[PDB]
C-alpha cells in the first residue's frame, strides 16, 4: 500500500524539485519565477518546468539568452502596462 | 589514448604551428587555504587566454588546463560535429 | 564544456565562502539571506542530499539595528531542564552578554528543523567585529551587498544636498 | 545595447526576431576573461597529500586517541563527531555490492 | 498558470485544449510517409 | 525672531530667511499643502523635519510654523522616530551645566513608535491562535502613499 | 519652482525605475543584421552537436546525438524503422539557437530516429485501503513500452 | 428573488455586449462544482440536464423551459452566447467544425494560426 | 462559517475620496 | 477568524459570473 501511495505524491514532488531549482537559477539572473514564467508564455514559449531546468543546466549560455527574452518581455510589459494600452504593441510583444 | 606531460606536447604542436607558448595565469579561485581547494588556471597565448582547466591545485589546474587545449588543437571539442553512422555509402 | 568529469565535479559541488556585514543591518533580513547562502539555496542545481551549504561569514554584529523596540520587547526563553530552569532574557541584555549570541539564535531558529542544522552552523562564522583570519579572506570568494540601504545623519548630509534642498516655510 | 541583460559575465546574448516572425534567434558567443582583470600564477616557487597529513598532526602521546583523533577530523571537515562514529555488522552486510552508475 | 492571459488572446486557458500541439500529428514516417491519424 | 542680548539686558528681533520662491503648489493654506507634500515625507526626511525643530530638538510652535494640525502630528511623530533613532546629531537634548549622556553602549533602532523606556518585555508571546502582535510604525502616517502590492504590516 | 512640480524623494518615485525602450526602426535594422549573420552560421555549418526540444505524446523530450528514449505505450512501429518527429520547438548549436512560436517551421528543422525495442514495462503494485485489507487484494500493472533511438537531426539555412 | 433581477438594462447590455433584439438562440453551459451536500432538487436538475461530468460543452436552447431550469442551477454552471460567425456548418463541413473558447463556432479548420 | 464572515465584509460600504482635505483646500 | 484577501476576491468572482447568467438568462 505505501509503494501505492507513493506513486502519487512522486510525481507530486519531482514537479516541486523542478520549480524550485528554476527559482534558484533565475534569482541568480535577477529574475523572479513567477516573472519568467509569464513572460515566457506572454512569447507563446511552451517548454515544461523539467525541460526548463535541463536548459539551465546543461546550457547555461541558451538559458541566459531565454532570461533575457523573458527580461526584455518584462521590459515591454511594463513599457505597456506604463503606456496604458494607447502604444501599440512592442517588438518582441507581437503575436 | 594516454598522453603524459601534455603542458610539454602543447608547446611542441605551438612551436610547430610558430605560436608563442602560453603564460599561465589563475583566472578563479576559491577555498585557497581549506582542504577543499578549487583553482581555475588560464593559459594564456600573447596575453589571450587559449584554453582554461578547473583543478584542486594549480599544478592540476594548469594540467587540466593543456589538456583542453590538445582536444581544442586536435579538434576534439565537446561539443563538436558527432560521427556519421547515417551514410548508406 | 569539454572539461574531464572529475574537475567537473569538483568545481561544480564545490563550496563557496561569503562575507556579510552586520553593521547597521536587521539580522532577521540578514538571516533570511543567511539561511539561503548557508544552506546552498543560492545555487541553481541546489538538492537536499547534495550537501551544497556554503560558508557564511559575519562581521560587525556587535552594530546591528533592531526595528521598533525590539532591543527591550523581545525576550528569548531557554530551559535548563531542571526545576525552576526556565530563563527569560530581553533582546538588549543578551547583547549586552554576548554580542553574537543573537543572531547565532535567529540563524539557528530560521534553518530548518533537521539534522543537516547542526553541520550547517559549523560552515557559518560569527566575528563581533571587523577583525578576521587572513586565510578566511583567502577562502573568502565574495562579499554581499548589506540588505538594508543606511539613511544618512543630518552632519552625513552633504552641503550641496542643503543648498538643493528648499527651505519650505519662513521662522 | 538592444540586448536586456548583461553580456559582460558569460556570454554576448544577441536576441532577433526572424524576417518572418515565426522564430526567435539567439546568438550567444563565449567571452574570454580579459587578461588585465586575471591575476599571475604565483611567482614564488608541495601535494595536497602533505597538506593533508600535516593538518592531521601527530604531537600528543604519539597517535591521539579515538576521540581526539574525530575531532581533529571533525574540526578539518567542519563536520560533527557523530559522523564519524562506525556502525555495526547488520547494516554494513546490507549495503549494496553493486551500484548501478550511470553518466 | 496563464490561462488567463491564453483567455486574452483567444487561446485556450490550459494549452493541452484547442491547439496545433494536441491536434496535430506528433510524429512522420522518415520515408516521408503520412502518420496514421491519432486515435484521440 | 526675537533673541536677547545681556543688569542691562536688550534683546533684538531679526530678520529671518524665507521660503523658496514659486511653491509647487500655490493657494496652499498649509506649507505641506502649498508644497504638495501630504503623503509623501517619512521620519527619514530629516531635511524637511528640521525645519520645524529647535536647535536642541524641541518642537517648534504650530502657530509659528502656520501648517494644520494634521500635519503637525504626522511631523511631531517623524521627528520623534528620527531622535529616537539617532538620526538628528545636532538636535540632540542640551547638557545644563556639565552633565554628559549615560556613557553606555546605545543599541540601533529606528521604526520606534513609542520610547523604549517605557515599553516592558513581552514575556509570553502566545501560540499561533493566541500570538501577541507588536505594532511598528506609526497611524498618523496611515494616508502616507504606499508603493507596495498590499498596505504594510504595522503590526509586527 | 514651477506650478506642480514635485522634486524626487523616497515617496514621490516609485521603488522601481522607469526604462526607455530602444526607437524602433534602428531596432528592426539590428534584428535584419543578427539574422543575415545567422543564416551565414548556418549556411557555413558553424556547429558542431546539436540538442532538440521535441514534444511528443504528453511529454517534451530534450534530444542530442545518441540519445535513447523510451516511451511508456506501444507505437505500431516495427524495430528497426527509422521515424520522423514532427513537433520540435527549440534547436541548439554551438553559438546559436531557434526558438519556435510555439514551433519552428518543418522546413528549417528535421528530426528522424528509429525504433529499437517493444517491451512493456515491470510489475507495479496496487492495493486499495479498506478495513481488513487482507493479501489477496492485489492488482499488477505491466502496461507496454517502446524504445527509440535518435539517429540524425537536419537544418537548413532557410531563413 | 425579484423578477428585476432578470429584467436587463441599458447599461448591463453593454456590459455583457448582449442585444436586446436577436436575442442568442443556443446556452453554453458547463459545470465547474459538485452536487454533493446539496440538496436533492439540486442533484436531480443537474442530472436531468446532463451535467454530470464537470467542464462538459452542452448545447441547449434559450427557450423558457431551459431557461427556468437553467436559473435552479445557475451558481453551478457558466452561461455563454453561442457565436456562429461563419454561419451553421454544412454536411461536408460537420467534419471540419470547431468550437472556440471564445464562443464562436467556425465550420472551417483551416490548421493556420490566428496569430 | 468561515464563508458568512466574507459577506459581512463585503457589506462595507466604499466611500470615494475627496480632492483635497478641508483643511488644506483652496 | 479574519477573513483573508484572497477569499473575498473568490466570492465576488463567482457573484460577477452569476450576474452574467442573469443577464444571459433575462432574453
Ligand atoms: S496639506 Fe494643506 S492644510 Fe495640510
Amino acid at each position: 500500500v505505501k509503494c501505492t501511495k507513493a506513486r502519487r505524491l512522486k510525481k507530486r514532488n519531482l514537479r516541486t524539485l523542478w520549480i524550485n531549482r528554476i527559482t534558484a537559477a533565475s534569482q541568480e539572473h535577477g529574475l523572479k519565477y513567477p516573472a519568467f514564467i509569464v513572460n515566457l508564455i506572454k512569447c507563446q514559449v511552451e517548454l515544461n518546468r523539467k525541460v526548463l531546468v535541463d536548459l539551465a543546466i546543461y546550457e547555461p549560455k541558451t538559458f541566459k539568452s531565454l532570461a533575457a527574452l523573458a527580461k526584455r518581455r518584462q521590459q515591454e510589459g511594463f513599457a505597456a502596462a506604463l503606456g496604458d494600452g494607447k502604444e501599440p504593441e512592442g517588438i518582441f510583444s507581437r503575436v | 589514448w594516454t598522453v603524459v606531460n601534455p603542458m610539454g606536447l602543447l608547446v611542441e604542436e605551438l612551436k610547430k604551428r610558430n605560436i608563442s607558448a602560453p603564460e599561465s595565469r589563475l583566472t578563479r579561485q576559491s577555498g585557497s587555504t581549506t582542504a577543499l581547494p578549487l583553482y581555475f588556471v588560464g593559459l594564456y597565448c600573447d596575453r589571450k587566454l587559449i584554453a582554461e582547466g578547473p583543478g584542486e591545485t594549480v599544478l592540476v589546474a594548469e594540467e587540466e588546463a593543456a589538456r583542453v587545449a590538445l582536444r581544442k588543437l586536435y579538434g576534439f571539442t565537446e561539443n563538436r560535429r558527432p560521427w556519421d553512422y547515417s551514410k548508406p555509402k | 564544456s569539454s572539461f574531464s568529469r572529475a574537475p567537473q565535479q569538483w568545481a561544480t559541488f564545490a563550496r563557496m565562502w561569503y562575507l556579510l556585514d552586520g553593521k547597521m543591518q536587521p539580522p532577521g533580513k540578514l538571516a533570511v539571506i543567511a539561511s539561503n547562502k548557508l544552506q546552498g539555496l543560492n545555487k541553481p542545481v541546489y538538492h537536499q542530499l547534495s550537501d551544497c551549504g556554503d560558508h557564511v561569514v559575519i562581521i560587525n554584529t556587535r552594530h546591528i539595528a533592531f526595528s521598533g523596540n525590539k532591543w527591550e520587547q523581545k525576550v528569548y526563553s531557554s530551559h535548563t531542564g531542571y526545576p525552576g530552569g526556565f530563563r527569560q532574557v530581553t533582546a538588549a541584555q543578551l547583547h549586552r552578554k554576548d554580542p553574537v549570541a543573537i543572531v547565532k539564535l535567529a540563524i539557528y531558529g530560521m534553518l530548518p528543523k533537521n539534522l543537516h542544522r547542526r553541520t550547517m552552523m559549523q560552515r557559518l562564522h560569527l566575528f563581533p567585529d571587523e577583525d578576521i583570519p587572513e586565510d578566511i579572506l583567502k577562502n573568502l570568494v565574495e562579499e554581499l551587498p548589506q540588505p538594508r540601504r543606511v539613511p544618512k545623519r543630518l552632519d552625513e548630509y552633504t552641503q550641496e544636498e542643503i543648498e538643493a534642498f528648499p527651505r519650505v516655510w519662513t521662522p | 545595447t538592444y540586448s536586456s541583460l548583461p553580456d559582460d559575465y558569460n556570454c554576448q546574448v544577441d536576441l532577433a526576431l526572424t524576417a518572418d516572425g515565426r522564430t526567435i534567434v539567439c546568438y550567444h558567443p563565449s567571452v574570454d576573461i580579459p587578461y588585465e582583470h586575471t591575476k599571475p600564477i604565483p611567482q614564488p616557487d608541495e601535494t595536497h597529500e602533505q597538506i593533508l597529513k600535516a593538518k592531521l598532526e601527530v604531537r600528543k602521546s604519539k597517535q591521539l586517541e579515538q576521540g581526539p583523533m574525530i575531532e581533529q577530523l571533525s574540526k578539518v571537515f567542519y563536520t560533527t563527531k557523530h559522523r564519524w562514529y562506525p556502525h555495526g555488522q547488520y547494516h554494513n552486510r546490507r549495503k549494496k555490492l553493486n551500484p548501478p552508475r550511470d553518466r | 498558470a496563464g490561462g488567463q492571459w491564453r483567455l486574452q488572446q483567444g487561446l485556450a486557458a490550459n494549452p493541452s485544449g484547442y491547439g496545433p500541439l494536441t491536434e496535430l500529428p506528433d510524429w512522420s514516417f522518415a520515408d516521408g510517409r503520412p502518420a496514421p491519424p491519432m486515435k484521440g | 525672531l526675537r533673541e536677547v542680548v545681556k543688569t542691562v539686558i536688550e534683546g533684538r528681533i531679526t530678520e529671518t530667511p524665507k521660503a523658496t520662491p514659486d511653491p509647487p503648489n500655490p493657494s496652499g493654506q498649509c506649507p505641506i499643502c502649498r508644497w504638495n507634500l501630504k503623503h509623501k515625507y517619512t521620519y527619514e526626511d530629516v531635511l524637511l523635519l528640521s525645519q520645524f525643530i529647535r536647535p536642541y530638538g524641541g518642537m517648534l510652535p504650530r502657530r509659528v510654523t502656520g501648517l494644520c494640525r494634521e500635519e503637525h502630528r504626522k511631523i511631531e511623530e517623524c521627528v520623534k522616530m528620527a531622535h529616537r533613532a539617532g538620526l538628528l546629531p545636532n538636535h540632540r537634548p542640551q547638557l545644563p551645566e556639565g552633565c554628559l549622556p549615560k556613557d553606555k553602549p546605545k543599541l540601533n533602532r529606528y521604526l520606534t513608535r513609542w520610547a523604549p523606556k517605557s515599553v516592558k518585555p513581552i514575556y509570553k508571546k502566545g501560540h499561533r491562535w493566541n500570538k501577541v502582535g507588536m505594532a511598528v510604525g506609526s497611524p498618523l502616517l496611515k494616508d502616507n502613499v504606499c508603493y507596495s502590492r498590499r498596505p504594510l504590516k504595522m503590526m509586527h | 519652482y514651477p506650478q506642480g512640480y514635485v522634486p524626487k524623494t523616497s515617496l514621490s518615485s516609485p521603488p522601481w525605475q522607469e526604462v526607455v525602450l530602444p526607437d524602433p526602426v534602428e531596432e528592426t535594422r539590428h534584428h535584419a543584421e543578427v539574422v543575415k549573420r545567422v543564416n551565414e552560421l548556418i549556411a557555413t555549418g558553424q556547429y558542431g552537436r546539436l540538442f532538440a526540444v521535441v514534444h511528443f505524446a504528453s511529454h517534451q523530450w530534450k534530444v542530442t546525438a545518441e540519445d535513447l528514449i523510451l516511451i511508456e505505450n506501444e507505437l505500431d512501429i516495427k524495430c528497426g524503422e527509422r521515424i520522423r518527429l514532427e513537433k520540435v520547438l527549440l534547436v541548439g548549436a554551438d553559438n546559436f539557437t531557434l526558438l519556435g512560436k510555439p514551433l519552428l517551421r518543418k522546413e528549417l528543422v528535421r528530426v528522424e530516429a528509429t525504433v529499437i525495442e517493444k517491451t512493456e514495462s515491470w510489475p507495479k503494485i496496487n492495493m486499495k485501503f479498506r478495513k481488513r485489507k487482507n493479501f489477496r487484494k492485489k492488482k499488477i500493472i505491466v502496461n507496454p513500452q517502446t524504445i527509440l533511438r535518435i539517429n540524425t537531426i537536419e537544418i537548413a539555412p532557410r531563413l | 428573488i425579484p423578477d428585476k433581477v432578470f429584467q436587463p438594462k441599458p447599461e448591463d447590455h453593454e456590459k455583457y455586449g448582449g442585444d436586446p433584439q436577436n436575442p442568442h438562440k443556443l446556452h453554453i453551459v458547463t459545470r465547474i462544482r459538485s452536487t454533493k451536500r446539496r440538496p436533492y432538487w439540486e442533484k436531480d436538475t443537474i442530472k436531468m440536464l446532463g451535467l454530470q461530468k464537470a467542464h462538459s460543452p452542452q448545447i441547449h436552447k434559450n427557450i423558457p423551459s431551459v431557461n427556468a431550469k437553467l436559473k435552479v442551477v445557475k451558481h453551478l454552471i457558466r452561461i455563454q452566447p453561442l457565436k456562429l460567425p461563419q454561419g451553421l456548418p454544412t454536411e461536408e463541413t460537420m467534419s471540419s467544425t470547431c468550437l472556440k473558447s471564445t464562443g464562436e463556432l467556425v465550420v472551417q479548420w483551416h490548421l493556420k494560426p490566428v496569430e | 462559517h468561515f464563508q458568512r464572515q466574507k459577506l459581512m465584509a463585503i457589506t462595507e460600504y466604499i466611500p470615494p475620496k475627496p480632492a483635497i482635505n478641508p483643511r488644506c483646500l483652496p | 477568524r479574519t477573513v483573508s484577501f484572497q477569499a473575498k476576491e473568490s466570492m465576488i468572482r463567482r457573484l460577477e459570473v452569476e450576474a452574467e447568467n442573469h443577464y444571459w438568462l433575462s432574453m
